[PDB]
């Protein structure tokens, strides 16, 4: 068992429930059950005066055995329009985001989801056409 | 039971309840203390959003948790 991702894993949970951080971010285990920690469940809070204004956003994210040393698997659930994003699996590109494309050892989910709605605040996001609220990339 | 409720703001405000008490309770004690009508309220956990015809022990939110106090902007 990696004791690094394990231990790292569970404090990042603590971190996750609190919502400790931006403040505006949220994240902890999906299943819950699921004790492998493998399984991460994020939430992100549209910023106001935004095209997300108001929009809770659901993201997926996936702590390979090379974590935190590796970058993660990240995707959003509902359906987003942002530069990064893929349009019909919601999963969010390395090369994209500048916290997954320089990945550090030092970053966790928490600098992610925070990272992620700074770039929604980004011009260049923030006048994306998003569509109906409430449609998901599955189910 | 004394659980952290922090408002987006970054105030954080101290509330004595226990799980057996209901969201809808736990708003209106934040707006008698605080002031902000429950309407607005929206509470935020576990990278989740909670209910007000739920418990607090329905989220497992026991002592010492920081709770995310996020407004919800109700005509504007």
């Amino acid at each position: 068992v990696k004791v690094p991702r394990n231990f790292r894993l569970l404090e990042e949970l603590e971190e996750g429930q609190k919502g400790v951080g931006d403040g505006t971010v949220s994240w902890g285990l999906e299943d819950d059950e699921d004790m492998t920690l493998t399984r991460w469940t994020g939430m992100i809070i549209g910023p106001p005066r935004t095209n997300y204004e108001n929009r809770i956003y659901s993201l997926k994210v996936e702590c390979g055995p090379k974590y935190p040393e590796a970058p993660p698997s990240v995707r959003f659930v509902t359906k987003i329009n942002m530069n990064g994003i893929n349009n019909s699996s919601g999963m969010v590109d390395a090369r994209s985001i500048p916290v997954l494309a320089k990945w550090q050892n030092s970053y966790s989910i928490k600098v992610v989801l925070q990272e992620l709605r700074r770039l929604m605040m980004s011009k260049e996001n923030m006048k994306l056409p998003q569509p109906p609220e409430g449609q998901t990339y599955n189910n | 039971m004394q659980i952290f409720v922090k408002t987006l703001t970054g105030k954080t405000i101290t509330l004595e309840v226990e799980p057996s008490d209901t969201i809808e309770n736990v708003k209106a004690k934040i707006q008698d203390k605080e002031g902000i009508p429950p309407d607005q309220q929206r509470l935020i956990f576990a990278g989740r959003q909670l209910e007000d015809g739920r418990t607090l022990s329905d989220y497992n939110i026991q002592k010492e948790s920081t709770l995310h106090l996020v407004l919800r902007l109700r005509g504007g």
